DNA sequence: ATCGATGTATATATCTGACACGTGCCTGGAGACTAGGGAGTAATCCCCTTGGCGGTTAAAACGCGGGGGACAGCGCGTACGTGCGTTTAAGCGGTGCTAGAGCTGTCTACGACCAATTGAGCGGCCTCGGCACCGGGATTCTG
DNA sequence: CAGAATCCCGGTGCCGAGGCCGCTCAATTGGTCGTAGACAGCTCTAGCACCGCTTAAACGCACGTACGCGCTGTCCCCCGCGTTTTAACCGCCAAGGGGATTACTCCCTAGTCTCCAGGCACGTGTCAGATATATACATCGAT
């Protein structure tokens, strides 16, 4: 159970970059679940591309293609 | 000119699923659009999968992977079994 | 010369394997098309077609009708948690909407 | 003694983190989470050093935008404290 | 005389129009609006009988969806009456 | 011209009723008219662009289907 | 056998017309590619490149820097109403957000 | 082995716009991916336009129409203007 | 009106590794010619789009009575922010191992291209029963 | 608890869906042959594991003030019902602009061969940016 590694201070820092001034005490457990749901949908696609190529090493391009398929084009990693 | 359509095949399937039921012309037009939609989506992903691996030929593995990427979990789970059974019987014939 | 037998009859499918193979060649998706591709794609399209028509027919029966109409296709797709995900961005002509009212709006 | 009034440090932090560009989540704890999630799909997988960085950049870029949307739907209710129902409304209207 | 209390008829109308399927905008006024807007792009255009029906179906579907989103924004503020700021918030979150 | 006034108040109410709205503020009508006009303008610009590329003079249902498809919304029942 | 000279020099462009022509033929977009397609596409790509670099270079001077970095590209894109519409879905690594605080949150 | 990128042409443009400024390798990578993205968008739409009209070839008319569909109102006018200028200079050389 | 304790920024000097440039060479772009079928032009058919009249009821526009909803003001009590002292484990610098990504060589099984044959499925026609409209009766639900 | 709204049942009747026929052009069977890719072996990059150390960051506690929430009052703007009127909808008649097709032929692009220069790895070195120190001056909270 490594979800606890996303600490409360880190969530507050993310909220500050987003402009949030005051934060309620229940936001932390809601945010952990949202992030956990987001990661799984990207990793499943990356692993699918890795398996089609019969490789054993997940590669940056697999992630780039997984994100582009969802409409989240990322510039910078080739 | 002559226009092709899937109407006869959709009707054969309907007669297999519900012999007593019929279908109106508008419903047939909708079904005829749905089939072309999914056809173009699968052929598109199979094409992308081929270029990323420098392969020159589309094969059943490209179709199976495109199906696993496009359809939700249970639908993909069943469709893969249907395609595998069809290809196995065709090759054994 | 042997008597011809259709590829669909060999595979046991209703959809046309020959037409699918022709469309795969004419669309320029790739320079070569393997012999197994059209049988697999035809089997998948047939599965999804029957999967939709069954729910549409059940809706038509509940309404006490005998002919399927677009209203029944809308009711079939929007009541299934998986079909609605695959067809979320699609609008069907004459489909209407599902009955729904917010509980806050109903009288005490 | 000396003590600042509630909210001045929060505004100073807002002005701080909107100027910088570094990553805010700890690298090693995030990497262990990525390793734990991938194990449900395939065993003995290996990850390139840049794959974890691409995943971290994508996740932080997603969460910042979600908080930006949540703050507007908090202000709309004439509040300043963000609450779970604001996240739920933003996600419902976004269709996710 | 017998009179229904405020809101009793509104629920009945909601049920009526949710159960029906016909189009709700007048055909001739919409057709004239379509021919007026097009005149800005090219002169002496002609339209097929089915293009106007396609445009009308698309516009009515869009407006019904926008009202569905706006009603959630109204309830979030504990109100019953929808107001322009609810539309502006829904459109802002949708990214229109 | 005045043709935008052809989208009368009763039509907007019927649309709001289908969406489940129980009570409507009197300022919603002009806002809805402004929201609708930009949508029509965006779809029609693309439709006319496809019509001009084909050198046709009549606008057909396919030009509309392709325009909507490009905007990211798919219409079933008119062709394609 | 006259001395060879590049097509880009004839057109007056910096981008490679030959490489673009090759990439079109290798993509299977169509069975035939005309002579004018690569010159037009190269000119379009050169235009959009020069516009992006001009705005990024202006943003560099406003920070007394002499080298362009991703932050300057992000500020250049997000401050222009045309470029921001074209690149609305793109995420740029190390770009960060623009400074913005709602007026309701500032002190009374 | 040997890679292929636009970094030469991007640098040539940079020295024309701002002869006193340089660019970091991280920014060059983003500029390199930007061109590949827009190239794929335009070539895609041009192929669809050719298929709908039942034509076998791609010409400047398909590129011009794709540009007018993809680029916003102000970018489109300038891009079309210099695309036609380039083609006219090439054909008149 | 202002004090004074904190905080952010600027100005100077020292360092280091990221950037710009030059060299060698090889593989991919340019020049010259041939063959052939895709696109351009002109002519014909005919269909479906635009324009008009008459007329009847479905639908929109205008008034008004009143009540129930939106909004401002007040009290209160406890949830969150600011600041300190403690303790956990992230980050870094170094060394070593070996799994597996990337490449060259051989060759044989696969798919593309032609030709002759015929039957699958598309267009035109017939018809009859599923649906819809009218009118009267039964049940529900609200003020 | 009177009475206004919705549903359903029996009768009429029509034009949309189900089935038949003619027939032609798209799919099948048989053959050749060229090269795409499956398999075997090798090199050596970079992903994984372990250790010691410093100290940046996370954790736990106290406290007090600013916010969220519930209650009360009032006034005005939506809803429901009735009358008048205006322009939507249906049906019938004209005509001609433009879409869709056929036949001809020419000029554009694909393909093969030669050959030579553009641009890709590799190596070098020097100055733009990062850091430590000192200090200027701006802001916030209480008197």
């Amino acid at each position: 159970d490594n979800i606890q590694g996303i600490t409360k201070p880190a969530i507050r820092r993310l909220a500050r970059r987003g402009g949030v001034k005051r934060i309620s005490g229940l936001i932390y457990e809601e945010t952990r679940g949202v992030l956990k749901v987001f990661l799984e949908n990207v990793i499943r696609d990356a692993v699918t591309y890795t398996e089609h190529a019969k490789r054993k090493t997940v590669t940056a391009m697999d992630v780039v293609y997984a994100l582009k398929r969802q409409g989240r084009t990322l510039y910078g990693f080739g | 000119s002559r226009k092709e359509s899937y109407s006869i095949y959709v009707y054969k399937v309907l007669k297999q699923v519900h012999p007593d039921t019929g279908i109106s012309s508008k419903a047939m037009g909708i079904m005829n659009s749905f089939v072309n939609d999914i056809f173009e989506r699968i052929a598109g992903e199979a094409s992308r999968l081929a270029h990323y691996n420098k392969r020159s030929t589309i094969t059943s593995r490209e179709i199976q992977t495109a199906v696993r990427l496009l359809l939700p979990g249970e639908l993909a789970k069943h469709a893969v079994s249907e395609g595998t059974k069809a290809v196995t019987k065709y090759t054994s014939a | 010369r042997a008597k011809a037998k259709s590829r669909s009859s060999r595979a046991g499918l209703q959809f046309p394997v020959g037409r699918v193979h022709r469309l795969l060649r004419k669309g320029h998706y790739a320079e070569r098309v393997g012999a197994g591709a059209p049988v697999y794609l035809a089997a998948v399209l047939e599965y999804l077609t029957a999967e939709i028509l069954e729910l549409a027919g059940n809706a038509a029966r509940d309404n006490k009708k005998t002919r399927i109409i677009p209203r029944h296709l809308q009711l079939a797709i929007r009541n299934d948690e998986e079909l609605n995900k695959l067809l979320g961005g699609v609008t069907i002509a004459q489909g209407g909407v599902l009955p729904n009212i917010q509980a806050v709006l109903l009288p005490k | 003694p000396h003590r600042y009034r509630p909210g001045t440090v929060a505004l100073r932090e807002i002005r701080r983190y909107q100027k910088s560009t570094e990553l805010l989540i700890r690298k090693l704890p995030f990497q262990r989470l990525v390793r734990e999630i991938a194990q449900d799909f395939k065993t003995d997988l290996r990850f390139q050093s840049s794959a974890v960085m691409a995943l971290q950049e994508a996740c932080e870029a997603y969460l910042v935008g979600l908080f930006e949307d949540t703050n507007l739907c908090a202000i709309h209710a004439k509040r300043v404290t963000i609450m779970p129902k604001d996240i739920q409304l933003a996600r419902r209207i976004r269709g996710e």
